[PDB]
Order: structure tokens, then sequence, then C-alpha cells
RNA sequence: AUGAUGAGGUUAAUAGGUUCGAGGUGGAAGCAUGGUGACAUGUGGAGCUGACGAAUACUAAUCGAUCGAAGACUUAAU
RNA sequence: UGAGUAGCGAAAGACGGGUGAGAAUCCCGUCCACCGAUUGACUAAGGUUUCCAGAGGAAGGCUCGUCCGCUCUGGGUUAGU
RNA sequence: ACCGAUAGUGAACAGUACCGUGAGGGAAAGGUGAAAAGCACCCCGGAAGGGGAGUGAAAUAGAACCUGAAACCGUGUGCU
RNA sequence: UUAAGUUAUUAAGGGCGCACGGUGGAUGCCUUGGCACUAGAAGCCGAUGAAGGACGUUACUAACGACGAUAUGCUUUGGG
């Protein structure tokens, strides 16, 4: 695995903050090497959603943050309920994958290769 | 630690013969638009 | 004939602008625009702004066909420098040069 | 590290400044020399 | 170090994921029972598992572009 | 010339949305992290408009900059205790 | 039978910028054209800059404005 | 066809010569300022408030000059 230029405690925190906002917004834009690493983290988290029992509900809460979504029709759900509620429905037949990575050009301030990672 | 002689114009120019830059990948956007970079996504001025 | 366009007192240093400038000379104009949009040096949108200006002079001032034009010349000359200072250590200062450039490209249809 | 010239507004006007130069004869000499160069600020 | 080297580029197991294993840890959560309680027992060699092994085209290795020869003369055998 | 070399001055950021010719670096929001006998809050020396609004992006800012203690225009300090 | 902008007063535009707690020390910086007639208007560009056009005897006289050496930086090429 | 032999062709980049540009401000030409002297006058003011300065004064005001709440000046006598 990669180190991403951070310390062990910072890398873990940056990687689960990044995985949460991919559940909220379903496609985000970041660098190349960071998207290669959050690829495997978020798909192990949909596997927990497809099981659906209590013990894996407890295990996914190790990783996700506490974020409220202002859902449509003025409803509100947490990020954990949205994982076991909607994403677990769409991928009940597929056996892996669930994400893709699309490359773009460099940014201006760096030569950093931008990347869109989306949820499929 | 310090240079003993100056460097002439020839020896300076022989040194930077590899100090160059390369042309990029340059595929095409076949649907609509100008050239994009290879294995990338033709977002702006592009439909691929 | 030939058309030209220059851009005087550009704040980028002349060694840095001659690197990207060597990729485009001798090539026709449609390839040269495509190259300058895909190299990520800082100089690239400055040269590309100048090559747009020289193409527009050939269409308007001289009534050439812009579909078949080639870049004859492309070069960068030195401008006047700005002299700054930087304090180093133990009360000593050091000099710093802010270089400038004059960029010139000409474009032609190859006929007389 | 503490430097020299810790500035003070009372002290600067009292060891220097106009009335202190006028009170001695040698202080009047330095006012005469700065009027002769045409120096803009006196004391 | 970079670069080079080697394995692969859909007529595909290169990497990731998914499934099954090895090995490591050492008996999960929840529920029930006993006990005043701290706690213990059962469900159950349980559950979790980075780099290791095998299988599986689910995701991505797209479309494309560039370089690259056209067998000189003399003499002797044939 | 050395040379596109040394250096860019202690430290945790991520994403979304917006504005703009142009955004890692500006504004808004959520999460995360640091200090907390102090990176908090008052008052003196000292400095003298650096304060506020609007507009700007040549130089300054060790990068960028649509921003600024920078440039332009106009404003702002009220005592019988 | 003195100098002509590194000269001649330190000073042709200053005992000022600036340095110093202070006495005190102390610079750099001249020249469009006869006349401002100082580039209407069009085009590229966010602008800056530029190409045309026009003024003028002359704009490689366009305000960083007389002439414009050398170091130094570049682009093309004939022989190697 | 085979053997033996000789000689070519490349320029990633470099060197010499030539042509065209840029930076930079020498040289030439010039003078708005200075240096040294001659001749003739005159040399030092002030409690009737000096020398030298600070604040202000113009329709629009930053500095220099001039001026002082009669303030970017007032009266008179003579020139023009
Ligand atoms: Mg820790
Ligand atoms: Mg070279
Ligand atoms: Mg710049
Ligand atoms: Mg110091
Ligand atoms: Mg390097
Ligand atoms: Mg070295
Ligand atoms: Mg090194
Ligand atoms: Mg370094
Ligand atoms: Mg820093
Ligand atoms: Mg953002
Ligand atoms: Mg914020
Ligand atoms: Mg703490
Ligand atoms: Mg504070
Ligand atoms: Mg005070
Ligand atoms: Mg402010
Ligand atoms: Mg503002
Ligand atoms: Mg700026
Ligand atoms: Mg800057
Ligand atoms: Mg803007
Ligand atoms: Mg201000
Ligand atoms: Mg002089
Ligand atoms: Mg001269
Ligand atoms: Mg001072
Ligand atoms: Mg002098
Ligand atoms: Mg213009
Ligand atoms: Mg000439
Ligand atoms: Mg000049
Ligand atoms: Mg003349
Ligand atoms: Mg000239
Ligand atoms: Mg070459
Ligand atoms: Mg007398
Ligand atoms: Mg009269």
């Amino acid at each position: 695995y990669r180190k991403l230029g951070r310390t062990s405690d910072q890398r873990k925190a940056m990687l689960r903050d990044l995985a949460t906002s991919l559940i909220i917004s379903e496609r985000i834009e970041t660098t190349e090497a960071r998207a290669k690493e959050v690829r495997s983290v978020v798909e192990k988290l949909i596997t927990l959603g497809k099981k659906g029992d209590l013990a894996s509900r407890r295990n996914a809460a190790k990783t996700l943050r506490n974020v409220e979504i202002l859902n449509e029709d003025e409803t509100t759900q947490t990020a954990l309920q949205k994982l076991f509620g909607e994403i677990a429905e769409r991928y009940t037949e597929r056996q892996g994958g669930y994400t893709r990575i699309l490359k773009q050009g460099p940014r201006r301030g760096d030569g950093a290769e931008s990347v869109i990672i989306e949820l499929v | 630690a310090v240079p003993k002689r100056r460097t002439s114009k020839t020896r300076k120019n022989k040194r930077r013969t590899h100090f160059k830059i390369s042309v990029p990948g340059m595929t095409e956007c076949p649907n609509c638009g100008e050239y994009k970079l290879s294995h990338r996504v033709c977002k702006n001025c592009g439909s691929y | 004939m030939e058309a030209k366009a220059v851009a005087r007192t550009i704040r980028i240093a002349p060694r840095k602008v001659r690197l990207v400038l060597d990729l485009i000379r001798g090539k026709n104009a449609a390839e040269a625009i495509a190259i300058l949009k895909l190299t990520n040096k800082a100089s690239s949108p400055v040269i590309e702004k100048v090559l747009m200006s020289a193409l527009a002079n050939a269409e308007h001032n001289y009534d050439m066909n812009t579909d078949e034009l080639v870049v004859k010349e492309a070069y960068a000359n030195e401008g006047p420098t700005l002299k700054r200072f930087r304090p180093r250590a133990q009360g000593r200062a050091s000099a710093i040069n802010k270089r400038t450039s004059h960029i010139t490209i000409v474009v032609s249809d190859g006929k007389e | 590290v503490k430097r020299t010239y810790q500035p003070n507004k009372r002290k600067h006007s009292k060891v220097h400044g106009f009335r202190k130069r006028m009170s001695t004869k040698n202080g009047r000499k330095v006012l005469a020399r700065r009027r002769r160069k045409g120096r803009k600020v006196l004391s």
C-alpha cells in the first residue's frame, strides 16, 4: 500500500473523510494516487452494506463519519443509513467493481494529475 | 567546493543538449472537437 | 506573404520560454495550437495568445487563407531586468534577477 | 536577544531637542553648524 | 533514485475488487442461563485478518499516432 | 559563470458549492485536527493611519492570486465625573 | 589659447532619498520634433502588448522618445 | 554466387565565417549649470523685536517660489 505523503494517523483520517464524501455526493474530483487508494476502501464498505446484519452495521461505523444529508422532500438521513439503504439496493446483483476512475489533465498550480472517481 | 575556472560557452552548450522537453500524446476527439491527451477524457473542446 | 505579432516585456525569464518555443517552430498552425494546449509549462498560454494574434493579422490585414499556414520563425529576446534583493544571514544580502522577454512568432503561406 | 535603542519619547526630546541645545554654549555651536550646511531638520 | 530491465494491454487473469484457502490472533456481537455483584458458561476452534496461493472479466489497461531497408566499387575463382 | 543548481523560514487537512479570461492557494458550508496558567481576553510603553466602504491587479507578497497590513477614490476618533 | 553631464560646485534634474541614539556622513538622476501636429478608426486580446491605417522630411524620431559602440543572449545558414 | 580488398554516407550536438535581431548606455554634437578673474559701488542686523524657521493663504492643491487673517497680495507716484 501507499503512504500518500502523510503520517500513519493522518493517512487513516484523510482516507475515511474522503470515503464518506464519495457516499454523499457519489462522484468527486481528486488526484490520481489518492483515488487509487480510496478505491479499495469504499468497496469493502459496500460489501458490509450488502450483508445488512447488525454486526456489520457495527463494523461499518468504525470508518464512516457522522454526516447528515439534507435529502429531497425535506427528509434527512445519516451517511450510514444511506449506505445500507440505497447503495445496497443498486449493487445487489453485481459482484465487485462498483467504482470507476476517469483521468483528466494536470492542475495549474502543480503538475498534479486530476482524476474523477465515480460510483458505478 | 568552488569552481577553479569559468566554464566557456561551448562547454555550457554541450552540457544542456539533453535539457529538452517532449511532445505530448495527442489523440483526437472523434465525435466533436480538437485534440485531447491520450487516455484522457475530452471534456472541454471535446465530446470523447 | 508573412504576418507577425510580438509581445513585449513578458515577465517570464527567457530560458524558460525557449523550451516550449522549440516544439512549435517549423510546424503548421493547426498542430501548433494543439501542442500548446497540452504542454503544462507556465509559458504555454502566453505563446498561444501570441500565435492567435498573428493568425488573425494574416486573415484581416493580408487576406490569406488560414487553413494552410506554417510557422516560419519563433524566438525570444531578452528585455530589461528588475533587480531585487534578499537578506541571507549575518547581515548579508544577495541579489535576485527578475528577467523579462520579448516573444516574436511569424507565420506564412510559403509562397511569393 | 535584547538590542540597543529601546526608544523613548520623553528621553529623546530631553537629551536632544531644541531647548537642551540652547542651554549650553557648545550646544549652540551645533545649531550654528547645521544652519550653515543648510540642514533641513535642526535637533 | 530517474531512466533502464522484466510481466501484460480485450483473440486479455496485468492490477484492483468478489469468492475460496493458507498462516496469524485466540473464543466476536447479540441472545439465553447461573450468580446479590464483580463475573462465568453455551450458542461456536467463533469472529477479524496488509503484503502469500487459486479461481472469477465485475472496474480499468479504449480509439489512435510516430520511427523504420530498398544490398556501393575493384580483382580472382564460379 | 557556477545553474535551471542550493533554498522557498518549526506545525493537518479533505470534499462540495460559488465567482471569475484564468483557482491546491479567494468567499460560503460540513467533517477533521492544534492551543487552552494559553496560539484566549484587557491595559501600558513604542509605532503613527497600517482602521472602514467601494474599485483594482504593473511592482510588493519567497509559489499562485479574482486576495491583502499593497495601489486609487472617499470616509472615520465626540467626556464637568 | 577655463569644464562640457564618471567633467565642471557635493548638487545643470539636493545638503534632498538614505545611514546613524547622536554630534555627523552623504548620493543617483540632462537631450522626441521646426511645430504636439503626441497615432481618429479597424482587427487579436480580460488587459498589457501588437498588426494595419493616419500625422510628419523621417515613427528601426512613439515618450524607457538624438546618435546607439563592446561585453552578453539568440535565429538562420556556406565549409567542417 | 562466393572469397579478398578499398572507399563512402549520419550530426544528437559542437567549431569557423556571413547575414539579421535584442539588451546596454560608451562615443560624437549640444547646454539650462559651474570655475577662475578685471573694473566700480558697498561691507553688521537687532527689544521700534534680528538671523533662521513652523504654520497657513489660489475655484479645483501635493512640492517649490511669492505672500501673511487686508494672506498666490493692498494704496499712491512715475514708466508701458
Ligand atoms: Mg497517535
Ligand atoms: Mg543547446
Ligand atoms: Mg507573473
Ligand atoms: Mg539580523
Ligand atoms: Mg532538475
Ligand atoms: Mg552542481
Ligand atoms: Mg542535487
Ligand atoms: Mg530542494
Ligand atoms: Mg512557510
Ligand atoms: Mg475547492
Ligand atoms: Mg472554510
Ligand atoms: Mg489537545
Ligand atoms: Mg490571536
Ligand atoms: Mg500612545
Ligand atoms: Mg483592512
Ligand atoms: Mg475589496
Ligand atoms: Mg500581482
Ligand atoms: Mg507573485
Ligand atoms: Mg475579473
Ligand atoms: Mg489601503
Ligand atoms: Mg557631477
Ligand atoms: Mg553622453
Ligand atoms: Mg533617522
Ligand atoms: Mg555625485
Ligand atoms: Mg492599445
Ligand atoms: Mg535609425
Ligand atoms: Mg535604452
Ligand atoms: Mg538635432
Ligand atoms: Mg535611441
Ligand atoms: Mg539539432
Ligand atoms: Mg558697515
Ligand atoms: Mg499708473
